[PDB]
């Protein structure tokens, strides 16, 4: 039920491209785990941008909403991020997450991938 | 959720007595109350409900005024088979039952 | 003129978890309110549960409470008692009852064959 | 002139069972393609009049009307049948009604964590009679005792959220559905748009 | 939502990190471990219990406006950050508090 992450190595200070690649193993990307990403400035707390499930029913951060899209398949049972036009306003290493078990009116984040950590806009 | 209390829990009785019982009632009701059959061995059943009208073909010398905080019930005569148990059981406090009457034919 | 029945009797193991069921015979039995009671060999009578078509089945008592739960089943028109555990005071017979009021849980009339539940090593 | 047809649909809320959101137009514009604008449909099956004939069938009011239904139970819409949606919320008129449209809002109304905003009715009384508003939300006494404001096991609350987690299956989504009536009885008729 | 950037404690005796945050005795909480080399993990959630891996030495607390977990011994294992996050109902978001980093000698 783990989960695992891949990205990008080492690119310029300023381009518009970003990618992310995520997989399961242990569970499939069909429903009740939503897909979650995570971002946080190094020396500085978290900051979420995004969850996304199967059947739409998309939704992004109120920050940064201008330029984030998510892609999901189940070919490989994967998911991806996609944030346009970095201009080093943020460089991080974008964790992973799921919701897990739903509950009441509470979610927790649960369980997450090693992180893949990318340098100064990517 | 109230101690609720039967006056008395055993009675004594002969043949075609003027009897009469009164559950206790400490809540304060406006004819919140209904009695109760139980012959012993067998299901329960009722006699009145909201301690006012009869219920289904039972006799009228089955009758109890109560109306208020006091609360009596009259029999008035026990010949054949009224010689069981009875209960009276409380709206106000959702379900719950008084101490059980125990009268028995002398 | 409707009758009720339910399960037989059980000689269960004390310590554990017991289940029983009703089963109605007629009329809505969705919109209707089961009640639930015990007689104890040497007391009275004591209340517990009931289930609602508004969904609340949760009217216990507090002698009783976080210790039983219904789990009615409308479908199959069958209430269900469970008891967390089994204790001497669980050796009293249980009834489930039923009345003519069409959603009230205030009076009762009719009533079940009984069951013969009792505990012992 | 052309009338808000179906562009109704492009709303926010449906309200809930207890409003219905009536237009009651009288006469516009209006045809196939309105209904047809819109792809996914999962009850567009209509009891009265088959849809394949439609056009020119103008009748003097519409009485149409729209709102949410969980997606466990859809068949109770249809007229005459047991379902709590359609014998106490609200019943169609068994003798002839127009017709019904029904797909799904997982998208548009299911919100994670539920979204308490939408409601259904539960019993009361007697059976519900056909095409009418049961707007009142007041406390529901069972009897005898006559309750003052509150909760308990004779004050019984009418409500009842939805709730709407989208992890539901496809026995839990949001169903939006719409009935129209074309009947005419009168002197005066509707558009007949194909001339 | 506010809680202190900072802490430090001597090894072994017992702890509290606290989050405040105004009518947060309403909703529940769930936090989190980070020490850093690695990814942070689930230690408490819904302020009572903690899932499989966790020893007993962790035990949320709500007291109205304020939450604080206490720390009984203490060693370098769990020397780390410690993460507040806040579940929304109303624009149906996450929120997350700075952490809070404890200090040994």
């Amino acid at each position: 039920v783990q989960l695992q992450e891949s990205g990008p190595g080492l690119l310029k200070p300023s381009q518009t491209l970003s990618l992310t690649c995520s997989v399961s193993g242990g569970s499939v990307s069909s429903t009740t785990y939503y897909w979650s990403w995570i971002r946080q400035h190094p020396g500085k707390g978290l900051e979420w941008i995004g969850y996304i499930l199967y059947n739409w029913n998309s939704s992004y951060n109120p920050s940064l909403k201008s330029r984030v899209t998510i892609s999901i398949d189940t070919s490989k049972n994967q998911f991806s991020l996609r944030l346009s036009s970095v201009t080093a306003a943020d460089t991080a290493v974008y964790y992973c997450a799921g919701f897990g078990d739903y509950g009441g009116n509470s979610f927790w984040f649960d369980p997450w991938g090693q992180g893949t950590l990318v340098t100064v806009s990517s | 959720d109230i101690q609720m209390t039967q006056s008395p829990s055993s009675l004594s009785a002969s043949v075609g007595d003027r009897v009469t019982i009164r559950c206790q009632a400490s809540q304060d009701i406006t004819n919140y109350l209904n009695w109760y059959q139980q012959k012993p061995g067998k299901a329960p059943k009722l006699l009145i409900f909201d301690a006012s009208n009869l219920a289904t073909g039972v006799p009228s010398r089955f009758s109890g005024s109560g109306s208020g905080t006091d609360f009596t019930f009259t029999i008035s005569s026990l010949q054949a088979e009224d010689i069981a148990t009875y209960f009276c059981q409380q709206y106000d406090d959702p379900l719950t039952f008084g101490g059980g009457t125990k009268v028995e034919i002398q | 003129q409707v009758q009720l029945v339910q399960s037989g009797a059980e000689v269960k193991r004390p310590g554990s978890s017991v289940k029983v069921s009703c089963k109605a015979s007629g009329g809505p039995f969705r919109k209707y309110a089961i009640s639930w009671v015990r007689q104890a060999p040497g007391q009275g009578l004591e209340w517990m549960g009931s289930n609602i078509p508004v969904f609340e089945a949760t009217h216990y008592a507090p002698k009783f409470q976080g210790r039983v739960t219904i789990t009615a089943d409308d479908s199959t028109s069958t209430a269900y008692m469970e008891l967390s555990s089994l204790r001497s005071e669980d050796t009293a017979v249980y009834y489930c009852a039923r009345g003519e009021t069409v959603v009230a849980t205030a009076t009762l009339d009719y009533w079940g064959q009984g069951t013969l539940v009792t505990v012992s090593s | 002139n052309l009338c808000p047809f179906h562009e109704v649909f492009n709303a926010t809320t449906f309200a809930s069972v207890y409003a219905w959101n009536r237009k009651r137009i009288s006469n516009c514009v209006a045809d196939y393609s309105v209904i047809y604008n819109f792809a996914p449909f999962f009850a567009f099956k209509c009891y009265g009049v088959s849809p394949t004939k439609l056009n020119d069938l103008c009748f003097t009011n519409v009485y149409a009307d729209s709102f949410v239904i969980r997606g466990n139970e859809v068949s109770q819409i249809a007229p005459g049948q047991t379902g709590n949606i359609a014998d106490y919320n609200y019943k169609l008129p068994d003798d002839f009604t127009g017709c019904v449209i029904a797909w799904n809002s997982n998208k548009l109304d299911s919100k994670p964590s539920g979204n308490y905003n939408y409601l259904y009715r539960l019993f009361r009384k007697s059976k519900l009679k056909p095409f009418e508003r049961d707007i009142s939300t007041e406390i529901y006494q069972a009897g005898n005792k006559p309750c003052n404001g509150v909760a308990g096991s004779n004050c019984y609350s009418p409500l009842q959220s939805y709730g709407f987690r989208p992890t539901y299956g496809v026995g839990h989504q949001p169903y939006r559905v719409v009935v129209l009536s074309f009947e005419l009885l009168h002197a005066p008729a509707t558009v007949c748009g194909p001339k | 939502l506010t809680q202190p950037p900072s802490v430090s404690v001597a090894p072994g005796k017992t702890a509290r990190i606290t989050c405040g945050g105004n009518n947060i005795g309403s909703k529940s909480v769930h936090w989190y471990q980070q020490k850093p080399g690695q990814a942070p993990a689930l230690v408490i959630y819904y302020d009572s219990d903690r899932p499989s891996g966790i020893p007993e030495r962790f035990s949320g607390s709500n007291s109205g406006n304020t939450a604080t977990l206490t720390i009984s011994r203490v060693e370098a294992g769990d020397e780390a950050d410690y993460y507040c996050q806040v579940w929304d109902s109303s624009s149906d978001h996450p929120i997350f508090g700075t952490g809070t980093k404890v200090t040994v000698l």
